[PDB]
């Protein structure tokens, strides 16, 4: 057997474990609620007499 | 410090380490210090003999 194969496969197999150890998982999705604004209730004709 | 005393600190000698985000065990963490530390170490005395 030729051992500089095997200390690269293990080098390569060990870089491979490392990189899929570091992947982290955060969101920082923001919410549905909907900001209000102000608002005036508007006024309908109206015709008084007496 | 003192006479008949002597102190031996502990000293850094590698300095090879990665720390597993995942969190998942702490013998990840150990092995791929021991793994990469290997790796340097037979490196060094491939075809010699002390």
């Amino acid at each position: 057997p030729n051992d500089e194969a095997t200390i690269k496969a293990l080098d390569n197999v060990i870089k491979q474990i490392e990189a899929l150890s570091v992947i982290v998982n955060r969101s920082e999705k923001a919410d549905d609620a909907q900001i209000l604004g102000p608002n005036t209730y508007k006024q309908l004709l109206e015709h008084l007499f007496s | 410090p003192e006479e008949n005393v002597y102190i031996l600190l502990p000293i850094q000698a590698y300095t090879g380490g990665v720390i597993d985000r995942r969190d998942a065990s702490f013998s990840n963490f150990a092995y791929s210090i021991a793994s990469k530390l290997m790796m340097e170490l037979s490196a060094a005395t491939h075809n010699k003999i002390f």
